[PDB]
């Protein structure tokens, strides 16, 4: 046997700030709900760009930072504005979250 | 030699592609010979990495990833053919296979273990094989839904039509052989880097403990993945009526796979105790008290700008710091003059089990979705109004015997299955009058309390230190609930006298042997501590008696290294902490024995601002204890200028003068 | 970025990359003795796309006929080529600092 | 690393003692207290930055001890040969000659002054069981050889 | 000693502009005029080096086009050393 | 009985530095200044018994901001601050750090001790910085 | 006969260091005069005011180590000394003989 350590990843600090972003990102990306100069049934617009994603097998969402901005009293949109870099990765975690539920085909290059 | 390895890998390529393939005429089609082929490769398996002790098959099976690309494809493929068929009734032939495909999954997704008796090539090998059992986690719960799960219920409801009284040793085998996938599948986990130690540490340490293999995520291994895709299986409504059905061989994998469930998750999680936009900003609000905290310990200029602060200090002497903002405050100055040291005292070091609430970070959460939060409750829900108290009989009527062969794991496994769900049911009563502090009865017949005191007794005397913490936690949802039941109201009594003497003993000895130990160690020791003696003060033999068999110095030591963690505790273990001193200090009147500078210095530190939260509860309470501690630290010393001395060291054990240091006549 | 040991085959992976080419520290098998000597699995490491644009300020915006402050923007992935020399643009994303690497 | 060594027709505790002694003893009296020391007297009111020395005046005062009758080394030829090291024996001599002032400069206020007395304080109670700095950091002035006029 | 096949008539061509990181390491075909061409060298094709511990010689590395041979260790003394090209044998192929 | 702080190698008590600070900062009165420059008959009650400082910082807390302009020569002027000027000139940094925690303290306790409500927060997570300019010949 | 060779010294706190004057003397000399606790202060001031003078004595007598770290070496030394246990009891056997 070979002198030797575990190293354990499971007595890791989580982020509890980015954590709850993820929470609230995820919540916002999949059931933000729109609709205009149409029938009042809502469009969900993210959730239809997933798809037009999945169509095109695309690889990038583009997100008007004004629906963050109406969404829940902006706290979110402050957030990301603010400390945007530390939040990237926790947003990427909540968007691949949404895309495994609406469209898994899109997880792999496919 | 690894000419043998490549001999090796070669023939389970052809294996591989002897099993089967998609037939463009896509669908999955078996190969000519194909159950032949799954028969040599089940042999592979034993013939080699197991009489060998070698995992090179495990290895090369990953490789030629015959899991993902041939197994899972029949499994689902013969689902999709009975299912089809069971709306509208070769499939005697076909079965077979499906059943060689699930032992050949019970067999790649084998709970991999490493000690000192596995082989050298087996710890070489560990690391990278987990890796492809968490790829094979993933495909399991992923792949149509994982309708693989529908079909390992199918090959178990057929054993379950036929009788109680029909099922053969080989049906009672291939139902056990099903209860060991879904256990499997529940179980793997990311493995832990293990790093060599014979060669010194270089200037940056290690890069990333990540072992995930770059097409696996977190997410795709999470919980919310298995609840998903076992509520989508409708596994959960196999496990519950599978449960009901309990009128005895598959007891043991199944309350495993019960403490797989539970192993690593809070029960407060599953309850709530715009609503996560609102939450998240008061997230904000309590980190920007961080922040204009960090603000005052910040220069107002540039780095540069460094006006040099002199220290002149009682004595005709001086010291030089350059903190700009430390000019205007001494305690800044005191306290970076003390950081400015180089030195550090050295500090000191210290697996066949899992990772679970025994030894995770206090604070480790798991962030279920809303649905799977619902699913996961409701099931375990209905777990505990069907399965608990029968299940519960069922192992510990096997468990009071063959304790002596009771392997650490299962040991470890029994008593966190029985602590986790008598904390939920507790939980869920105190919350909705609806659910009934009876519906888990069976951990309250004696049986169960000599079980697990033996569990405890024999691993604190065997110094098994993880059965010994498992032990006290599930002693400590016990007495959670015999309190309970004690309001509730003959039970209590008899137990309240089971626990005298011998019992009291070994529990004193708990917390003076916890402060060597990891922060869970010490607050299962704790938690157990406040239990046992708000239980013995409800049923107030005597109480004194007990008391002060706790009191003393190293259980003091215990209580204060585990508050040194107080910015990453909970408040409510604050709470714990501080209720305890106010019983000792307070109201048992032992004053001196906390008149030490280590408490000193931890109370400065949490009630400093970069401390406690300003409107904790927690901080209410340290600072009502404080207000206390210092009056009276205040009298002993104008009483004692010797105690000036005194609060440095260990108080004297010399009992001539240390009643006299003790009370002071 | 992914690597495999010199002195065994052993493979790390999804290795995070600083601005600087950021090689393992220490090899994940408990066997053996590597650190820092490794070559690098160009198929199964993952590479972006990335352009750096320079971007001067807009003639109509200086005050008073000075010179026009600069900086580098960096592209990556879809986002890259979209700009194009002497082009007026908008962009959004990150502030950040890049360290003399 | 060792180094071969030799002998030269030089002895610096020997002109250390000549420069000391000249500097408390020239005056230019066919013009009518010691010139230098009036001079260090200025340097000891912070009035003067600069010590001139003139090797006129160490001519004049060989030639004075040459008419008394003592060899004086001719202090003149040899530190016009190696003056670098001899910038260094002046400020020696000087550094130990300098008087005191006898004029008061609002002491306080000299930060050099104030380091060096906080670690004198130390030292004394460090000596009572409870060089003091490089020179270079006490020596206000500036050292500076006139050459000879033609004569 | 050796034939290479010259592949040709591969369907899909990209431009210089429309190189992006999914065509590295596959076969791509690509159009445009030789701006600069530098002369003709010989470069090592096979080579075998000299360890100066122990057993000198060291078989044959195949050379490749963009990296230099690096020997982190000796395998016959299983140790850092220099090295030197070998005198024994080594072969040469055209480059530009 | 208790340690001291001192601004290095000058013996300056950083207790008196800022108290002399703070004792300008508050209470000066900008007729003092024409009493040390030329023309002092033109000194006004009505427009210079103003507490000019205090002016200052109203108007620069109505607009939230940092920065507080110094003319040096006002230290002259004034009777506990005259030997403040000659430590902001040879001691500086030390000095203009103390000045800029004094403006801070003097933001804070003005809006307990003048007591109207304000963001005490705006204030405590604010840096407040003097800028002394005329400090003497150019 | 042996021309040198080369050892490493080495100093920490002992109980000699900590039983001289500087040491626990200073406490009882200076600690009543320098420490004082009022109800008139909240409690985060009152420690302080206890901490400032240990921090500084600690300091001026060991310069090596932190703050905490001194503690626990006062604390096991406390705990392995016989000298320094017989000065500790002589303290409240002067007490005691008061
Ligand atoms: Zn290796
Ligand atoms: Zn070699």
């Amino acid at each position: 046997s070979f002198k030797s350590r575990a190293l354990n990843h499971v007595k890791k600090v989580d982020d509890v700030t980015g954590e709850k972003v993820r929470e609230a990102f995820e919540q916002f990306l999949e059931d933000f709900s729109v609709q205009s100069t149409d029938t009042g049934e809502v469009e969900k617009v993210y959730r239809a760009q997933i798809e037009f994603m999945k169509i095109y097998d695309l690889n990038t969402i583009y997100i008007d930072y004004q629906h963050l901005s109406m969404r829940e009293n902006g706290a979110l949109a402050m957030a990301i504005s603010e400390q945007y870099y530390r939040f990237l990765p926790f947003l990427q975690k909540g968007l691949r979250r949404v895309v495994r539920k609406y469209a898994p085909e899109l997880l792999n290059t496919s | 030699a690894d000419f043998s390895l490549t001999v090796l890998r070669a023939r389970i390529a052809l294996l591989a592609t002897a099993i089967g393939g998609p037939d463009y005429t896509p669908p999955y089609k078996l190969g000519d010979d194909c159950l032949a082929c799954l028969k040599d490769l089940k042999r592979w398996f034993k013939l080699v990495d197991d009489q060998q002790k070698r995992w090179d098959v495990a290895m090369a099976v990953a490789e030629y990833r015959i899991l993902t690309d041939d197994l899972l494809p029949i499994l689902i493929d013969w689902e999709n053919k009975c299912s089809l068929a069971a709306k509208l009734a070769n499939k005697a032939y076909y079965d077979k296979i499906a059943l060689n495909c699930l032992q050949l999954l019970v067999l790649m997704t084998w709970p991999l273990i490493v000690t000192e008796q596995s082989s050298s090539n087996q710890i070489t090998l560990y690391g990278e094989l987990k890796k492809h059992q968490l790829v094979y986690k993933k495909t399991i719960l992923s792949m149509e839904s994982g309708k693989v799960l529908r079909a390992a219920i199918r090959l178990a409801l057929d054993v379950i039509k036929i009788d109680r009284l029909s099922r053969t040793p080989r049906d009672n085998m291939v139902l056990k052989l099903v209860l060991n996938f879904f256990r499997n599948v529940i179980a793997i986990e990311p493995g832990e880097f293990t790093i060599n130690t014979k060669k010194s540490m270089p200037k940056k340490g290690i890069t990333s403990i990540d072992t995930l293999p770059p097409n696996v995520s977190m997410d795709d291994i999470s919980l919310n993945t298995v609840i998903s895709s076992f509520h989508k299986n409708k596994v959960f409504g196999f496990l519950l009526t599978l449960t009901s059905s309990l009128s005895d061989f598959i007891n043991i994998p199944l309350l495993e796979i019960m403490f797989y469930f539970t192993k690593d998750v809070n029960q407060e999680l599953l309850f709530p105790r715009t609503s996560a936009g609102f939450e998240l900003s008061k997230l904000l609000q309590k980190e920007h008290q961080m922040r204009k905290n960090v603000i005052k310990h910040t220069s107002a200029r540039h780095s540069r700008f460094g006006g040099l602060l002199s220290i002149q200090t009682p004595d005709k002497t001086r010291l030089t710091v350059s903190g700009s903002q430390a000019l205007v405050d001494e305690k800044i100055a005191l306290q970076k003059l003390d950081d400015s040291k180089k030195w550090n005292k050295r500090i000191i070091k210290k697996e066949g089990l899992p990772n679970s609430l025994l030894n995770s970070q206090t604070g480790k959460a798991i962030f279920f979705t809303e649905s799977n939060g619902k699913h996961f409750k409701e099931f375990i829900n209905n777990f505990i109004d069907s399965g608990f108290n029968i299940l519960l009989h069922s192992v510990t009527n096997y468990f009071t015997t063959e304790q002596d062969r009771m392997v650490t794991l299962e040991q470890v496994e029994y008593l966190l299955f029985f602590a986790w769900f008598v904390k939920y049911q507790l939980l869920r009563s105190k919350i909705d009058n609806s659910a009934d502090i009876k519906q888990v009865s069976e951990a309250l017949k004696e049986v169960t309390f000599i079980l697990v005191s033996s569990l405890l007794r024999s691993a604190y005397d065997l110094k098994n230190w993880t059965v010994t913490h498992a032990g006290m936690i599930a002693f400590n949802e016990l007495l959670n609930l015999v309190s309970r039941t004690k309001a509730a109201q003959d039970i209590e009594f008899i137990v309240s006298r089971l626990f005298s003497d011998e019992r009291i003993q070994l529990l004193s000895n708990l917390p003076k042997i916890g402060s060597k130990y990891s922060l869970q160690f010490m607050k299962s020791c704790i938690e157990l501590t406040h239990s046992v003696l708000k239980v013995l003060e409800q049923y107030s033999v005597n109480f004194q008696k007990v008391q002060a068999n706790y009191m003393t110095e190293p259980v003091i030591e215990t209580y204060i290294n585990f508050l040194e963690r107080f910015r990453e505790l909970e408040d409510d273990s604050i709470k714990k902490v501080f209720s305890f001193f106010h019983r000792v200090f307070v109201q048992a009147k032992e004053q001196a024995l906390l008149f030490r500078f280590d408490l000193i210095i931890l109370l400065r530190e949490m009630l400093s601002p970069d401390g406690l939260d300003r409107m904790s509860r927690s901080r209410k309470y340290v600072s009502q204890f404080s207000d206390y501690f210092l009056a009276r630290l205040k009298k002993r010393l104008k009483k004692s200028p010797a105690w000036f001395v005194g609060l440095l060291f260990p108080p004297l054990h010399n009992s001539e003068v240390g009643f006299y240091q003790r009370y002071g006549e | 970025a992914s690597f495999t040991c010199d002195m065994c085959r052993a493979i790390v992976d999804n290795v995070e990359q600083s601005f600087k080419y950021t090689e393992p520290t220490f090899c994940p098998n408990p066997s053996c003795e590597n650190r820092a000597f490794w070559t690098l699995n160009v198929t199964r490491s993952r590479f972006l796309d990335w352009q750096k644009v320079r971007i001067q300020e807009n003639a109509n915006e200086i005050p008073t006929g000075s010179m026009p402050r600069t900086l580098d923007v960096i592209l990556r992935g879809d986002s890259v080529e979209r700009a194009k020399p002497g082009d007026r643009c908008k962009f959004t994303g990150v502030e950040i600092v890049v360290p003399d690497v | 690393a060792a180094l071969p060594s030799i002998q030269l027709p030089v002895d610096y505790n020997n002109l250390f003692n000549e420069i000391t002694d000249f500097l408390v003893t020239f005056k230019q009296d066919t013009l009518s207290g010691p010139k230098y020391m009036a001079m260090l007297q200025k340097v000891a009111n912070r009035e003067l930055n600069s010590v001139i020395i003139d090797l006129d005046d160490i001519l004049q005062y060989q030639n004075e001890k040459f008419l008394q009758g003592t060899q004086a080394d001719d202090l003149v030829s040899a530190i016009q040969q190696n003056a670098n090291h001899f910038t260094e024996l002046f400020c020696r001599a000087i550094d130990n000659n300098m008087p005191l002032p006898t004029k008061e400069i609002d002491y306080k206020d000299d930060v050099l002054d104030v380091i060096l007395n906080q670690r004198r304080l130390r030292n004394e109670r460090m000596l009572s069981d409870r060089e003091l700095f490089p020179p270079n950091l006490t020596r206000r002035y500036f050292l500076y050889f006139k050459p000879l006029s033609q004569n | 000693s050796e034939i290479h096949v010259r592949i040709s008539d591969f369907p899909t061509i990209y431009s210089l502009r429309e190189l992006r990181e999914s065509n590295l390491s596959s076969l791509v075909r690509v159009t445009g005029v030789v701006t600069r061409r530098t002369g003709v060298f010989p470069q090592l094709k096979y080579v075998k080096f000299n360890c100066l511990k122990c057993g000198s010689i060291l078989g044959p590395f195949f050379q490749d086009s963009n990296e230099e041979i690096r020997i982190s260790f000796c395998t016959n003394c299983k140790s850092k050393g220099p090295f030197r090209v070998n005198g024994e044998k080594t072969v040469y192929r055209n480059y530009q | 009985s208790e340690p001291l702080r001192i601004i290095w190698g000058t013996n300056v008590s950083i207790q008196e530095c800022t108290t002399n600070f703070r004792n300008f900062l508050m209470s000066f009165k900008y007729k003092f200044r024409k009493i040390l420059d030329e023309r002092e008959e033109f000194i006004n009650n009505t427009t210079d018994e103003e507490l000019y400082y205090i002016k200052q910082l109203n108007e620069m807390r109505e607009l939230g901001t940092s920065n507080l302009n110094l003319d040096a020569r006002n230290l002259l002027a004034y009777k506990q601050t005259e030997d403040l000027y000659h430590q902001l000139l040879n001691y500086p940094q030390e000095v203009i750090s103390i000045m800029d925690q004094t403006i801070k303290d003097c933001m804070v306790s003005l809006i307990v001790d003048n007591n109207l409500d304000y963001d005490l927060d705006e204030i405590e997570t604010k840096f407040y910085k003097v800028r002394p300019y005329n400090v003497g010949s150019c | 006969a042996i021309t040198a060779r080369k050892r490493r010294p080495q100093v920490k706190l002992t109980a000699e260091k900590l039983l001289s004057d500087k040491g626990l003397p200073y406490v009882l000399k200076n600690a009543h005069k320098r420490i004082r606790i009022s109800s008139k202060k909240n409690s985060y001031d009152n420690l302080s005011n206890i901490i400032q003078f240990y921090q500084l004595w600690a300091h001026e007598l060991f310069p090596k180590a932190k703050f905490k770290d001194f503690m626990k070496i006062c604390q096991t030394v406390g705990k392995t000394d016989p000298v320094l246990r017989e000065y500790r009891v002589s303290l409240f056997r002067d007490e005691m003989g008061m």
